[PDB]
């Protein structure tokens, strides 16, 4: 509520600076591949694959 | 006064110089300021006692 | 040519003390800001020049 | 009325901008040009507080709460019932306080005494000014001022104090508090010294400055003197007011993080063998 | 500008003033060595006077050092006698009170046993110093106002560490002997018992603490304003008032409608200073023992403000808006 | 302890109301103790005022004055009242300032007003006069700061009136209380005292901005050159501060 | 050539103390600078040269 | 040009000279540092760019 | 060697004895506290250790 | 040699107390330093030796 | 060859006290910084040697 000093002060420069690891994730992530009917699984393609 | 005030002025100038001198070689402003403040107390007091 | 009259209005002991502290602080400040720059840093240059 | 010695000191003159137009006394009070503005600003601010209390729904002095606007309003004027009334009362408060200090200048100028008191009050004004108009500007919102309530402004101090994660570690608050405790310590000892010297046990002569001067010489090994205590005491109180202004002006617009984390410079130094 | 009497523009030094003395014969226990300091003379008397080596003072000094040392060596033992770490953590180390699961019983040395020993020596030193103030006023044939004003500070001192823990059922309620730790205790004490803002006696003590600083800025400036009329010589103005007392009174009579005398000012000055720990001592004494939650005490007594606005940041802004994206 | 009696009135409430009663008694005691000087109240005509306030005067307290100066009872008959004040009212009613009939500084009515103190020098614990010239001081000397002795005295308007001859020190508390000004024949005659709190000392000269050059010849004198009585001490200090408002019309008239 | 007249302006005791502590502070500051750098810090160089 | 010596009758030569002496250095230092602030006239980084 | 008696020609017996008495007791208390801190030399606790 | 002339400058009653507090403080500090190190902490070595 | 007259301007007791404080402080400071580095920390070298 207005009045009571309930506020979170932050520097504008700090706010303008995002998390440096956000751009790292975007470079590593990728769109999922929707499986089709009768699609090969990791068990068939590779051996010693965890269940 | 006069001599004592001047000697204090030399210390605060030295304190400012040490504040930025340690900032150049690393440290931080607050860490450098404490050494600068400490330098001002020490050399400022010594100069105000020995020179005057 | 008549610059010698500056001592007629300035106390030689007062100006010399001011001159002495000013020159050293100016020399120290120029030296200090020089070390701040990476290019004009003889300490960092020697490490880079050696290896 | 007048004291037994007040008649002589009541002479015309010693006014800043006013003249004989406002140069008169109402009862014991002295009205001046700035006493006119003090009366206007104080009454306007006081009435608007009760007008806001009426619209707030309660007249309980504990529960009266005129609050600054939301932070979304920024530095602009807000609706009167949404925080705008607090801004006007703040404007009235600044005018009332400044005029009161300027009136005290007129009081002491008429009496031929020094201007120490209006200067000392101005330090306390600066502590209020830095709390209500200086800190909000450095943050870009009038909503950071304390609300005008007996207990509401205690909630603001509590919330602002914990808004910086254990405010006790604020270095300027640390300096400001020890000035507050020392001033009360100095007030107790100085008040005790004069009263003890003037009021000895029954059947004993009153003690002069020499007897009270040597008491702390025998008590703490050094006495600052009759004149020294008043000037050191004024500086102790002014430093308390000034460092209180510092501890709150460096809270938000200087150190947005927690205050214990400020002390990381001491904990993390190259000299310390980590 | 006009000379403000903040720093003396010239100071003179003569033979050292030993004291006044009387048939109480204070000279034997008084030191014969005094010194002069010009740096402190710019604001006060320049003479470093001689200690009166009374037995109350000596006992207080010896036992006070014992408390100081005991806390110190436990602090030095906290970091394993590592001086660089001791200096680094000096503001953080402390001698913690006993654990709450011991009550009034004597706890082991490593778990607050040395705290009790240090507290006992601190109690003796503090009380002995008060007896020194009482005796010194008695030997000077002066009023005991210094002793009574000190006793008010003892009241909060005794309540904080002795009176409240005894009737709270545990020694753990005492204040830790640390720079930051007693700040942590100060905050944790308010948090544990609601909010000491809503403690009326804490509020009352704050009223007198602000008033004490307010008066001594008022009194300090007013005397310095009339120091051109010899206002610094307050005692002579009490017995035979001059224009200094009159102008100082009329300054505040014309400002706030009423004033004091040159003697009545110190009665006002004394009481707000004395009332600051007296009210605080009462508030701490009945905090937890009587009232265990001060905000709830405020709620039932109808002096806790109520807020009709929402309590979430989402009600005033949004996370993306705050970040500017 | 943890249980409440008649409602929500617990022991904390009982202590709070007990303090409220004590504080009200304390305020009455504190306010009354300040009524020992300047009371009963009066009006501008000098008669006793119809209103004396809500606080009655306290019981008579006695001070056993030292150095055989008798006793002293504060409430009643202030001996410091001045009889012949050179003022007359600017209004027939109350609350209006007085205008001095003659010279405000000479008569001592406004800021120049003094109080009829005792006509004896203030005494230290030894019984000797408290303020004495440094020439008569046994082993006193300047320890720090600028020594004003021999420095020319510059008035508020810039006139040079004379040089400082001596400083009247307070040997009891070891501080300077006055500076002796040896007036030049043009600006007056004899010696006059100026309090240290009204004087500003520079490197080469010493200046007072409160009094112009022409008013030093009228500064109140001392009967003896070795001591100053409280009456002369009050007259001297008041005169200099009176010039802060009466040196010229520009000081008395509004500054804006 | 006529620099000997500076002592007619500067007090010998006051100036000898001033430059006496100036030299040590300057020497300590220059030495401490070498500690800050890595190429000219003989303590780490001794450790590095000792394998 | 040379007839403006009448102004000097108003100023104390010591006061004006020390005031203008510190003024010129402060103005010169301020102009130098704003040149260091910009990315085009900072001759320290220009040498770095020139020397690669 | 044997002329140590002359120390009393410099130090008055009263002040040195008072200082000596406070020093020895504080030294004795300091050492006793140190052993009490250590678990091996805490004679009180090892008494409890022996049944 | 001729080192005895130091007493013509130093006051024996003011330097004896100076070294008296200095020697003990030096002795106490070095003892504390030894206690800080686990190699030279004779109190903890006794506990370790007993095992 | 003519340095004996330094004492003509320097008070012996005034400079001896300062020199004595300076020498011990310098010696302690050099010892302290020598303990800061792990190569010259003779307390840790003793611990490592016996390990
Ligand atoms: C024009 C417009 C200008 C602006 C106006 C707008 C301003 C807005 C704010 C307004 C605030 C109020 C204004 C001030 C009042 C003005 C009155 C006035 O001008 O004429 C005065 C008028 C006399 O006319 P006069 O013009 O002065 O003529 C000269 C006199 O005849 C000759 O008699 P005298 O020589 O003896 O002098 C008279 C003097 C005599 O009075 C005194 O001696 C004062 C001494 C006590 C004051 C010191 C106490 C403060 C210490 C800390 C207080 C805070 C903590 C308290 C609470 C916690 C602890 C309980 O009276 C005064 O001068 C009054 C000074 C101000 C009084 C204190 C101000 C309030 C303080 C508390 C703050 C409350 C919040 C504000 C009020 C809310 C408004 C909405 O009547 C009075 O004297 C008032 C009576 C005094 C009050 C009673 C105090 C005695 C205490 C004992 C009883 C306490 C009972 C409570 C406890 C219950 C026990 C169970
Ligand atoms: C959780 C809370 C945090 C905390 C958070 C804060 C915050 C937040 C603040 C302080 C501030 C202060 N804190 Mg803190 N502080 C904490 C704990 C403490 C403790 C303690 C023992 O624990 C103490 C002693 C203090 C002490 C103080 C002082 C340094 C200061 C109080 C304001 C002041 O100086 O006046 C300053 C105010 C003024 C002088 C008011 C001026 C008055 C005007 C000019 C006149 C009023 C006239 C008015 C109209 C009345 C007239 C009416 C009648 C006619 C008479 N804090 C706790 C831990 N502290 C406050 C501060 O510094 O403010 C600058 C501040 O904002
Ligand atoms: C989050 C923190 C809590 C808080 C928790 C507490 C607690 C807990 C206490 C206070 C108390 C006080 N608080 Mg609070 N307080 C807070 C917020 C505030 C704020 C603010 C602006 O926010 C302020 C101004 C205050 C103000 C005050 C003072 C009114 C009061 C202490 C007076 C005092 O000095 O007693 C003077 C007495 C002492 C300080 C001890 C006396 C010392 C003895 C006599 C001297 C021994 C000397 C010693 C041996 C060392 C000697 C060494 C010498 C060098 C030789 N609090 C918030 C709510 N507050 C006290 C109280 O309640 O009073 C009722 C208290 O106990
Ligand atoms: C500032 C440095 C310290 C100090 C000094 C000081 N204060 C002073 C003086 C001095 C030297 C005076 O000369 C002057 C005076 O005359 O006091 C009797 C004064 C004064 N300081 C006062 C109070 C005060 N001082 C405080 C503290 C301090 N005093 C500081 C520690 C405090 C605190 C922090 O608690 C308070 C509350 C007054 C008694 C007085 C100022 C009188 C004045 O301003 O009168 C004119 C105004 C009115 C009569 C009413 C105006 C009303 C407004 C228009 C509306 C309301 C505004 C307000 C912000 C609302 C508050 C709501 C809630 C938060 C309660
Ligand atoms: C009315 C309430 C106010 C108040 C008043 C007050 N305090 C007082 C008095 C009064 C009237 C005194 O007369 C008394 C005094 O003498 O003051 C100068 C005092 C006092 N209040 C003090 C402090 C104090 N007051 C405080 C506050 C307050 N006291 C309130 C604001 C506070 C707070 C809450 O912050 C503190 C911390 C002291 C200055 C003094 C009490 C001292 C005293 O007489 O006994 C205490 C103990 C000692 C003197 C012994 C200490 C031990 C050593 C001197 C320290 C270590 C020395 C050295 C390092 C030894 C090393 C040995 C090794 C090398 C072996
Ligand atoms: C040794 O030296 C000294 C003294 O002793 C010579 C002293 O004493 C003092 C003073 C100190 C004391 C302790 C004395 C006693 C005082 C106190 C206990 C108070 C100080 C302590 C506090 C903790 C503060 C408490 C605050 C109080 C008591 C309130 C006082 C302050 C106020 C702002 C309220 C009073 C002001 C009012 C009512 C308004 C002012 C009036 C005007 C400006 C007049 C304007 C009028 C007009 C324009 C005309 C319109 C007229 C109207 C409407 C008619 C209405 C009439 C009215 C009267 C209102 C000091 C410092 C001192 O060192
Ligand atoms: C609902 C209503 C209910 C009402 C209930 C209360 C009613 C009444 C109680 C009486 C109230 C009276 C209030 C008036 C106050 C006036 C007291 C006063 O000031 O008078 C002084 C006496 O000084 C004192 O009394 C010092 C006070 C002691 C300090 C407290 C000690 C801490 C102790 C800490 C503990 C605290 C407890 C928690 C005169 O002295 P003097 O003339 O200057 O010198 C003479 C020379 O001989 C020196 O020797
Ligand atoms: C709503 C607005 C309210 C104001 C409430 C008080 C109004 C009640 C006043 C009725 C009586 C008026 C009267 O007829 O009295 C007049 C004025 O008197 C006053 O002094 C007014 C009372 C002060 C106000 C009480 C303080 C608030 C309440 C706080 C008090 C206690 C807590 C004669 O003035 P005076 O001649 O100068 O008196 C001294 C001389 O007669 C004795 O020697
Ligand atoms: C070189 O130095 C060496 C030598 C190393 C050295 O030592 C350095 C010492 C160093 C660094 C220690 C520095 C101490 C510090 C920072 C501590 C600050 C202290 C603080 C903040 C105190 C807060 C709390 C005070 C209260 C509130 C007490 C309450 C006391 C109560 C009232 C006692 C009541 C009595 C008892 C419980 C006993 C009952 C038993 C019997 C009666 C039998
Ligand atoms: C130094 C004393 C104080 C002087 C104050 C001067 C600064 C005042 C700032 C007023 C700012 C008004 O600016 C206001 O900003 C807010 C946010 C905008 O709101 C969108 C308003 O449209 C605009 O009116
Ligand atoms: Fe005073």
């Amino acid at each position: 509520p207005r009045g009571t000093g309930m506020s979170v002060p932050e520097f504008v420069s700090d706010l303008d600076t995002p998390d440096p690891t956000i751009e790292v994730f975007l470079a590593s992530t990728s769109d999922p591949v929707i499986p089709e009917e009768g699609a090969q699984t990791a068990g068939e393609a590779y051996e010693n694959v965890d269940p | 006064m006069t001599c004592t005030i001047t000697c204090w002025g030399i210390g605060v100038l030295l304190g400012i110089m040490t504040t930025v001198g340690l900032m150049v070689v690393g440290w931080s402003f607050l860490q450098g300021a404490f050494m600068g403040v400490l330098a001002w107390l020490i050399v400022g007091g010594v100069l105000a006692v020995a020179v005057c | 040519s008549k610059f010698y009259k500056i001592w007629l209005i300035f106390d030689p002991r007062r100006v010399f003390v001011a001159q002495g502290v000013f020159l050293f602080l100016l020399a120290a400040m120029i030296h200090l800001v020089l070390l701040s720059t990476e290019h004009f840093n003889w300490f960092e240059l020697a490490a880079a020049n050696a290896a | 009325a007048l004291l037994s010695f007040e008649r002589k000191y009541r002479v015309r003159g010693g006014t800043l901008i006013g003249g004989d137009l406002f140069d008169f006394w109402v009862g014991p009070f002295y009205v001046g040009f700035f006493g006119v503005t003090t009366a206007f600003f104080a009454l306007l601010g006081t009435i608007l507080i009760f007008w806001g209390a009426s619209q707030q729904g309660t007249f309980n002095p504990w529960l009266i709460n005129i609050a600054p606007p939301d932070l979304s309003y920024g530095l602009g004027m807000a609706p009167l019932m949404e925080g705008g009334l607090w801004q006007i009362i703040t404007i009235c408060a600044i005018g009332a306080f400044v005029s009161w200090a300027l009136r005290e200048v007129e009081i002491c100028r008429k009496l031929g005494m020094g201007y120490h008191v209006p200067f000392a009050f101005s330090v306390a004004i600066f502590a209020y000014v830095t709390l209500v108009v200086f800190r909000p500007l450095l943050m870009g919102a009038w909503g950071h001022g304390f609300p005008y309530g007996i207990w509401s402004h205690l909630d603001w101090v509590s919330n602002t104090g914990y808004a910086y994660l254990h405010f006790h570690y604020n270095p300027a608050h640390m300096i400001a508090v020890t000035f507050f405790f020392t001033t009360t310590l100095a007030l107790a000892l100085h008040g005790a010294l004069v009263l003890s010297a003037a009021n000895p046990p029954k059947g004993e002569e009153v003690k002069g400055p020499d007897n009270e001067d040597t008491f702390f010489r025998d008590f703490i090994g050094y006495s600052i003197g009759t004149l020294g205590i008043h000037r050191v005491g004024l500086l102790l109180a002014l430093n308390a007011g000034f460092w209180s202004a510092v501890c709150i002006i460096i809270s938000g617009p200087v150190w947005t993080k927690g205050w214990p984390e400020w002390w990381n410079w001491w904990l993390e130094m190259p000299i310390w063998p980590s | 500008p006009e000379y403000q009497n903040i720093f003396t523009q010239v100071q003179v030094q003569g033979p050292a003033e030993l004291g006044v003395d009387n048939e109480n014969n204070l000279t034997e226990e008084r030191t014969t060595g005094t010194g002069f300091s010009q740096l402190i003379g710019w604001i006060g008397n320049a003479q470093l006077g001689p200690i009166y080596l009374g037995w109350f003072g000596i006992i207080s000094l010896v036992t006070g050092t014992l408390w100081f040392n005991i806390v110190g060596f436990n602090m030095l033992s906290q970091v394993g006698y590592s001086i660089p770490e001791f200096i680094r953590q000096l503001f953080w180390l402390a001698l913690e009170p006993p654990s709450p699961e011991y009550g009034l019983r004597m706890p082991p040395l490593d778990d607050g046993g040395w705290f009790i020993i240090a507290s006992f020596f601190l109690l003796v030193s503090v009380i002995s110093w008060w007896l020194r103030s009482y005796q010194l006023a008695e030997m000077h044939k002066m009023g005991k106002h210094v002793a009574w004003a000190f006793a008010a500070a003892i009241w909060l001192f005794l309540v904080l560490g002795l009176f409240r823990p005894i009737l709270m059922g545990s020694w753990s309620e005492a204040v830790p002997y640390g720079i930051f730790p007693h700040l942590d205790w100060t905050t944790a004490f308010s948090i544990r018992y609601g909010n000491l803002y809503y403690n009326p006696f804490h509020a009352l003590s704050i009223v007198f603490l602000y008033g004490s600083v307010l008066l001594f800025a008022m009194h300090g400036a007013t005397i310095l304003a009339v120091t051109r009329f010899g206002g610094d010589r307050e005692l002579e103005q009490i017995y035979d008032r001059g224009t200094a007392s009159e102008r100082a009174g009329l300054f505040w009579r014309w400002t706030m409608g009423f004033n004091a005398t040159m003697e009545g000012i110190h009665r006002w000055a004394w009481w707000f200073a004395v009332l600051t720990p007296i009210t605080g001592g009462i508030g701490i004494l009945l905090t937890g023992t009587v009232v265990d939650n001060w905000f709830l005490w405020a709620v039932e007594h109808n002096f806790a403000p109520d807020y009709t606005q929402d309590y979430g940041y989402e009600a005033y802004t949004t996370y993306d808006g705050f970040l500017g994206r | 302890m943890e249980e409440t009696f008649f409602g929500n009135f617990d022991l904390a409430s009982l202590s709070l109301w007990l303090f409220y009663g004590f504080f009200a008694l304390l305020i009455y005691y504190l306010q009354t103790e300040n009524m020992r000087e300047g009371y009963p109240l009066e009006d501008d005509d000098g008669n006793t005022a119809a209103n004396q306030g809500p606080f009655p005067l306290p019981k008579e307290k006695t001070f056993k004055l030292q150095h055989g100066r008798g006793e002293l009872t504060l409430p009643g008959e202030d001996v410091q009242r001045r009889d012949n004040l050179a003022l007359r009212k600017t209004a027939h009613g109350n609350g209006f300032p007085m205008e001095p009939t003659g010279d405000p500084m000479l008569d001592g009515v406004g800021p120049a007003s003094w109080s009829k103190r005792r006509d004896v020098p203030e005494l230290d614990a030894h019984g000797h006069p408290k303020i004495v010239p440094m020439s008569a001081a046994e082993g006193f000397g300047v320890s720090a700061g600028t020594d004003p002795r021999g420095l020319p005295v510059m008035a508020g308007d810039g006139e040079i009136v004379g040089l400082v001859s001596d400083m009247w020190i307070d040997e009891a508390e070891q501080l300077v209380r006055y500076l002796e000004i040896e007036l030049d024949p043009e600006w007056g005659d004899g010696k006059r005292l100026v309090q240290r709190e009204m004087v500003r000392i520079k490197s080469d000269r010493v200046k007072v901005r409160s009094i112009y050059g022409k008013h030093f010849k009228n500064v109140p004198k001392t009967k003896s050159p070795n001591q100053v009585t409280l009456l002369e001490e009050d007259k001297i200090m008041a005169y200099y501060a009176g010039g802060t408002l009466y040196a010229d019309e520009s000081r008395l008239e509004p500054q804006l």
